[PDB]
């Protein structure tokens, strides 16, 4: 995430499962600019990116 | 409780609590003395409220206890009364919370999946809670019986 | 997301027992302060903008986070602050009514200090803003009500630290 | 760290090829200004304890708030002499690592030994980033006062100090 | 010296000197006599130079010479030229062994606590060495004084 | 996302000072090359498909990534390449105009090498494609313009490594 | 998401060769068991609720995860189980028809053990439920069909471990 | 600037820059000599452009400086002119960037949240910038006053 | 290079660079013209320096190319010469960097783990580099052959 | 760090009951395979260097991670691999003897995939190296012993994924 | 730890003298041999393993210290020798460059003969191992350079005796 790593949920069928928390201890803040584009991957072919 | 969902209501709406919400949190906490007395009556009457609860349940539904019924034998009949002790306990929570929110997420959400998956007739357990309701409201005055009975019939509604 | 009644019911339910004298003893203690919390949450709703205006002017208004280079320089960044301070004064109001700080870490504290480090928001100036905001909140609601509302401010400051 | 040379050689190793002439032209540009990069460095050692002193007075003459009480924001500016002693010490470092980095002809030594965690450290102590960057370029103008009649020493001196300025910024645009 | 720094710096890694280091010894030894020729120039001008150092360290700082200052009196000023003589003698060592250790193992390491226990103002001694470097430029031509210039200002950097 | 003027204004603003002689000295240096960058970005827009066709045929056209089992075998996978190489030649054109490689890591470099490792895309063949693409780009725009456009190609290759 | 035919075609395609005698040799082996898998998936669809009711009553019905404090106490939590066990018996049916366990880790296994640790779901009791569910599934579909359906149950149990 | 958003425009569209985009980056950099002269006029006229800017602002809005106004007293009036020095500075950035992109993300985005949260009348600060505009365009020719005034009125538009 | 480790040496010691360090960065950059000529000789002699390098390597170590040797056949012998092209390339880096720092962290650190894990006789590859050294020093004068050979024998030392 | 006996004792102890027939039933199953695991761990200790030399030459020896730019180019980086592959073949030997993969995630898996992403190590090539290393390990120890040693390799590959 | 040019900055200095004609006369004598010592230290670095392999094969193998019971029997004990002989050939190289044997007794000689008596290492065979190592070192570096490197070998042999 542009905020820390404990912000993107698990991409499962049905969720609200955020593993990073007070119980897991696996956190990683990184500095991201006010504008920036994450590199998403198309669930499908490649030219429809 | 009324305090937690009056908050999460006004929480979602991006606003604070109105007088309609804060004159009822106020009205509920002054009601709190009378609620603990009502729950205190059902707390140490579980011996009679449950055992007489299963009294009328078997007289009205002898199939569930007869050979072939789900609660047949010394074993299942003990668990047959165990669930009534559960639901009688949750009604004591709902009376003190001033809402069926404790009864909602315990013993009501997905209850049909459990009892259908246990082979238990869900209509039969609904008959059990109704028998407990007549015993419970018989232990309290009219002003209280409109509450203690009031939480049972909600459990009756969601259990069918 | 549990209030004092929800937390009392949970602990009494998690052992499978009824609400004995000790569980109702705390519940009676919560109902006694039910009148105090609403009036505390009443005035805080009225003076929400005034409290935040008093805190920032008293803690971090003229410090060099306010000047160029500081963490609060641009108008978007300044406007994010009073938006950000509004949640602390708002969610603390919810904890003051519910009588349980479970809503704070559920909806505020988790991923918060990990987020400010990402943006580079100074946690030191943030807590002093909340401390100053706690100081003005004790002005409005009184002493004991300020003790109640103040009890959740430092809970935010502790976990945010 | 990596100088201009080793940074150039890693450029051609990643591609796994020998050094062509475009690669060698980059090395020759260092070897030409390499003799000029030293008396810039040699002037700094002779002017080191001075150049921090002119930077401080030029800084606090515009930021008198840095020598004053912090306000209730517990902020680390040069309030007390304990604060002032350590705060002059940081100007030591910015002149030092920007002195090696003039000789390396590359800012590799800067970011890994100065920039990495710099916003981390200053956000902990609540240190000014604004005035901290302004003193970095008060040094730059002060150093460029000596080499001023020509203008090819100026780009050399500007490169380390300009790199700390752009990198310590929270990006407004 | 410089070879000693290479033998030491190669010894803590448990290896022979590499290709670059053997340059650093070979280039240092090829510039050998020019340090030897230079130090004989400076040794013949030690009475030259320290007389010029006492010119400007005291016209700049009459606080020390005046009655009350540390250097007031004959015998206090007598060793005053001796400290210049030892420093200038140390620099001839540093100019020869082409590095800073004879200026650092002696003279620099712990110099402030020496002077502070003596009463000599440590800022004044910095100007004394800066005065000494100002004095060496006159009795030395432009070719070789920038050879000896970096050995002086290391002392000023060491004293702060 | 800053150009040379944005980066100059930011550093001059982040210290709270005006644009002195050193800040404008670099800005004048950028305006001098403003004429060169547009013509460089002009011809690259014209020969976008021709440059990518030249790079792949010169670097990785017949290698065994192109054959079965190689990383580029299927037509979807081959078509993803020239789609993928188009961004490198396109975003490098943006860096050549803006005079600052901030747009590359903002929109290309971040999560890129971490993405190719997920897909299993060979970073070694990728950089040589960009190196070959850098070689043909110096053909079109000339020497110094190729030096400018080439200065952002290896920036991609460095960070992508 | 590949079946036995998709996996055979992929490996034969990934080398760029035709379907030789060895590739068709496995395909003929899959078509021979095509009649067995449908009848296996037939009865499992019929007795889906009965199989899950048999597994939970045989493995974890009366253990103290079922009692208060255990991991399965509340009715929402109990109802999540039979919802959760339905996927294992359902997706295992898909693997039994497709003849390839690729669908399991694609849609079940990934992020599964990492999710139960988040919720605090006991992986030990989960596998024994699936093992007991595997035991009843061999009752219905027979021995060899149970060997087929059982071959994907422990695949879930292995990766979920 | 025009260079950075002509890029990010063509960046999003998966394409390079058209002649319409590259004949204007070209046209802008040849305009760069004339832009620095215009910004150079406003740079060392901030003493008059700001002080006369707050001149007409108080004559047109005496409420904001009268007792009860937001900028009342020696203190707030100094900050009352400080913001005008800010916005006059951002206009010098917009003139050199050839766009209000510097003025956009500084002093314009979310400006109503700040001034509403400071108790300042946002319409009053808009009146201040208009008073600065008449002073600024009075310092330049007609060809320049169509630019320097042009960036002020954009700030006027976004500030209400 | 000599520039980067003369820095990181003085970096660790909390000090600046001495005259001993700055009169060698100075002495190295004036040496830079002569270094590029030396590396330019080895750059486009890799066809002869490698192919004649593997010439003497097989005449001195026929086991490695004989049937059973690690570099047996058309395949391994091509890779047998590929590594010599690698190490000949790193020597060109060390000559321009003025140190074996490029050769250190490429092709030397942990080299025995690779070649032991590849089944290659590490002594055999050391013999290959020595054969390249006689070809390389035969291409240059005596003043240069004391350098180009100087980096090979360091690689010989670390490769056993 | 539990073996099969430690895990059996823990589950039987965590309910406070003695070792009943079901707990000893699995323990007898572990003692039956005790003879197989030692001989499996015997030959793996002997051919440790030979197995790793076979896996890298069969999976990732000549791919372009091995060439310049690839993730394994420099000799320090190549030497880190066989050092790194030694742990997978070694810790998998420990899991094969202990009969429980608890030691793997305790000492290998935790912070592993989070570490390779930091270094930029390709997880895709890593798993195929372990898969190829699993393939040669089934050569030495036999079929069923390879099934045992192979059961912990893919456990590493699953969690490392 | 003093070199030649640093032993004359103790003698011209510990009594407090300057560098007269006699002190510089020896310094000029050291700078004349500066070219010889580096080439001597050059080839010794190259043939370090070859020199030690030649010395042990020429002197101390041959005599029942190598056989069982001798002082060098076990592989740990044999491996300690070439480790031990490496220091003598290495530190002697340092003395040859520094032109002063102060580093030897500072870092080698002190506590050395007192240590070998503790371990029971034969000092007689050790001196022969260094004398033979001195003999091969004169082969490589030449006659006069061998005279220089040989001048520090017997210094070790003298003090170690
Ligand atoms: C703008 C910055 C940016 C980049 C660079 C980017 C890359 C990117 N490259 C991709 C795939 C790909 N990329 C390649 C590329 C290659 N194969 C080779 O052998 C060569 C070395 C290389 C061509 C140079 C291939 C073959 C795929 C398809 C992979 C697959 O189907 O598994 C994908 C997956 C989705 C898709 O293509 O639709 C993304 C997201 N995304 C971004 O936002
Ligand atoms: C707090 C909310 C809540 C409820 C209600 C609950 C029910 C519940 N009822 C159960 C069993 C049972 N429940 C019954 C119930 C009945 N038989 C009849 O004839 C009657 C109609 C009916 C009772 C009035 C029987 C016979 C079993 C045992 C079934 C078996 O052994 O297969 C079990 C499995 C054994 C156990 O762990 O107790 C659970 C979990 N759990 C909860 O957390
Ligand atoms: C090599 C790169 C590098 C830097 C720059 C660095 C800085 C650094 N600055 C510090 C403190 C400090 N720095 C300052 C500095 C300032 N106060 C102001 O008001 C001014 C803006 C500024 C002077 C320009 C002050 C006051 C403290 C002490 C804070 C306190 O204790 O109150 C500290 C904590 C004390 C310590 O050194 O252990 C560190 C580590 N460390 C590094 O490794
Ligand atoms: C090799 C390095 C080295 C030094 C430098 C050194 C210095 C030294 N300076 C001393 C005293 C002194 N030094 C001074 C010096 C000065 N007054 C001035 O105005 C000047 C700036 C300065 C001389 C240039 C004075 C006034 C005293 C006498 C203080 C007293 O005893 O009252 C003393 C006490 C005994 C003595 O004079 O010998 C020592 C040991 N020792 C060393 O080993
Ligand atoms: C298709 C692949 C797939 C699976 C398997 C899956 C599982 C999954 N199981 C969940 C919860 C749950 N799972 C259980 C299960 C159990 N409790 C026990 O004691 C037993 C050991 C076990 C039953 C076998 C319980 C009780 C919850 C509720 C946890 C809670 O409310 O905190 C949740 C949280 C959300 C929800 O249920 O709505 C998910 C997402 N999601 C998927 O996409
Ligand atoms: C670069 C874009 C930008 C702007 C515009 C900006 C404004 C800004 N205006 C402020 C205060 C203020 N601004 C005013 C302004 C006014 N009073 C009036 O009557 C007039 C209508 C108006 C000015 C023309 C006053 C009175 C205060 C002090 C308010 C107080 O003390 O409560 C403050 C708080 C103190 C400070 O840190 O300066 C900020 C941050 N910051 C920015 O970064
Ligand atoms: C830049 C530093 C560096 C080196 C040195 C290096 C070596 C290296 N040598 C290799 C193979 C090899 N190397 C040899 C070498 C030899 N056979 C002999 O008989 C001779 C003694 C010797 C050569 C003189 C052989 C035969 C192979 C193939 C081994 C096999 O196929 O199993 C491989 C695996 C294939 C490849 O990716 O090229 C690497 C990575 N990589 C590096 O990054
Ligand atoms: C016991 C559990 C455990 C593991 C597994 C572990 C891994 C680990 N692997 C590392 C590096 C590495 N690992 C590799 C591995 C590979 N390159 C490839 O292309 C392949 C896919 C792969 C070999 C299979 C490489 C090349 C490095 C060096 C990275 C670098 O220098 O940047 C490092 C960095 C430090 C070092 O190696 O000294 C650690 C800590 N640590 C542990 O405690």
């Amino acid at each position: 995430h542009p905020y820390g790593r404990g912000n993107d949920p698990l991409l499962i069928q049905f969720g609200a499962i955020f593993p990073i928390g007070t119980k897991n201890l696996k956190q990683n803040p990184a500095p991201f600019g006010k504008d920036t584009r994450r590199l998403l991957i198309r669930r499908g072919p490649g030219i429809y990116n | 409780s009324i305090v937690t969902k009056s908050i999460v209501n006004a929480d979602a709406e991006a606003r604070y609590l109105s007088p309609g919400e804060l004159d009822r949190i106020k009205s509920f906490v002054l009601s709190g003395q009378r609620r603990l007395r009502i729950a205190q009556t059902l707390t140490e009457n579980r011996e009679r409220i449950v055992k007489q609860g299963g009294q009328q349940l078997f007289q009205r539904r002898p199939d569930v206890v007869s050979p072939g019924g789900n609660a047949y034998g010394e074993e299942m009949t003990a668990t047959c009364l165990r669930d009534l002790d559960y639901y009688l306990r949750l009604v004591t929570y709902g009376i003190i919370a001033g809402d069926v929110t404790p009864i909602e997420e315990i013993g009501l959400v997905g209850v049909k999946e459990m009892y259908s998956a246990l082979g238990t007739p869900i209509s039969g357990v609904a008959e059990g809670i109704r028998c407990m309701k007549d015993v419970a409201c018989s232990l309290l005055s009219g002003e209280d019986a409109a509450e203690v009975g009031f939480y049972f019939d909600y459990t009756l509604a969601a259990m069918q | 997301m549990q209030d004092a009644i929800t937390s009392v019911i949970n602990a009494a339910d998690v052992q499978g027992k009824y609400l004995d004298a000790n569980s109702v003893e705390k519940l009676r203690g919560y109902f006694q302060t039910g009148e105090l919390r609403v009036r505390a949450a009443a005035t805080i709703a009225a003076n929400a903008a005034t409290i935040i205006k008093e805190a920032v002017a008293k803690s971090l208004l003229y410090s060099d986070i306010t000047r160029p280079g500081g963490n609060m320089y641009t108008t978007r960044r300044y406007a994010a602050c009073i938006r950000d301070l509004d949640y602390y004064l708002r969610y603390a109001t919810y904890g003051m009514l519910a009588g349980d700080p479970s809503i704070l870490d559920e909806r505020v504290l988790n991923g918060l200090k990990e987020t400010y480090n990402s943006l580079g928001v100074p946690i030191g100036a943030t807590i002093q803003a909340i401390q100053a905001m706690k100081e003005v909140t004790g002005s409005l609601v009184g002493s004991d009500a300020g003790k109640e509302m103040g009890l959740y401010f430092d809970y935010i400051c502790s976990g945010l630290s | 760290m990596q100088d201009i040379i080793t940074s150039v050689i890693n450029q051609y190793d990643l591609s796994g090829r020998y050094l062509d002439i475009k690669g060698i032209n980059q090395i020759n540009n260092y070897f030409d200004t390499g003799l000029k990069r030293l008396m810039i460095a040699k002037l700094i050692n002779k002017e080191a304890t001075n150049l921090i002193k002119e930077a401080s007075e030029l800084l606090f003459i515009e930021q008198p708030e840095l020598l004053r009480p912090c306000g209730n924001a517990f902020i680390g500016n040069a309030y007390t002499t304990r604060r002032y002693a350590a705060c002059i010490r940081d100007i030591e470092y910015y002149l030092r690592y920007s002195a090696y980095s003039i000789i390396a002809g590359n800012n590799s030594i800067l970011d890994e030994r100065v920039l990495d965690g710099l916003k981390e450290t200053y956000n902990s102590l609540l240190v000014p980033i604004g005035p901290t960057i302004r003193v970095i370029q008060l040094l730059k103008e002060i150093i460029q006062k000596k080499f001023s009649t020509e203008n090819i020493e100026n780009a050399i001196i500007a490169e380390p100090f300009d790199y700390l300025a752009i990198n310590l910024s929270d990006k407004n645009l | 010296s410089l070879v000693t720094q290479v033998i030491l710096s190669a010894d803590d890694e448990l290896r022979y000197p590499t290709a670059g280091e053997l340059e650093t010894i070979s280039s240092y030894l090829k510039t050998g006599e020019y340090r030897i020729r230079l130090i004989s120039i400076l040794q013949g001008k030690e009475q030259e130079i320290i007389r010029l150092a006492s010119k400007k360290i005291f016209q700049l700082h009459p606080e020390y010479i005046a009655p009350g200052g540390n250097a007031s009196g004959a015998r206090q000023r007598a060793l005053c030229l001796r400290d210049y003589g030892w420093y200038l003698r140390l620099i001839t060592y540093a100019i020869l062994a082409g590095d800073k250790e004879p200026l650092e193992k002696i003279g620099i390491i712990g110099v402030r606590e020496m002077y502070n226990s003596l009463g000599v103002p440590i800022i004044g001694m910095i100007d004394a060495i800066k005065c000494l470097k100002e004095a060496t430029v006159e009795v030395i031509s432009q070719e070789e004084e920038d050879f000896v210039a970096p050995y002086y200002d290391y002392i000023i950097q060491g004293m702060s």
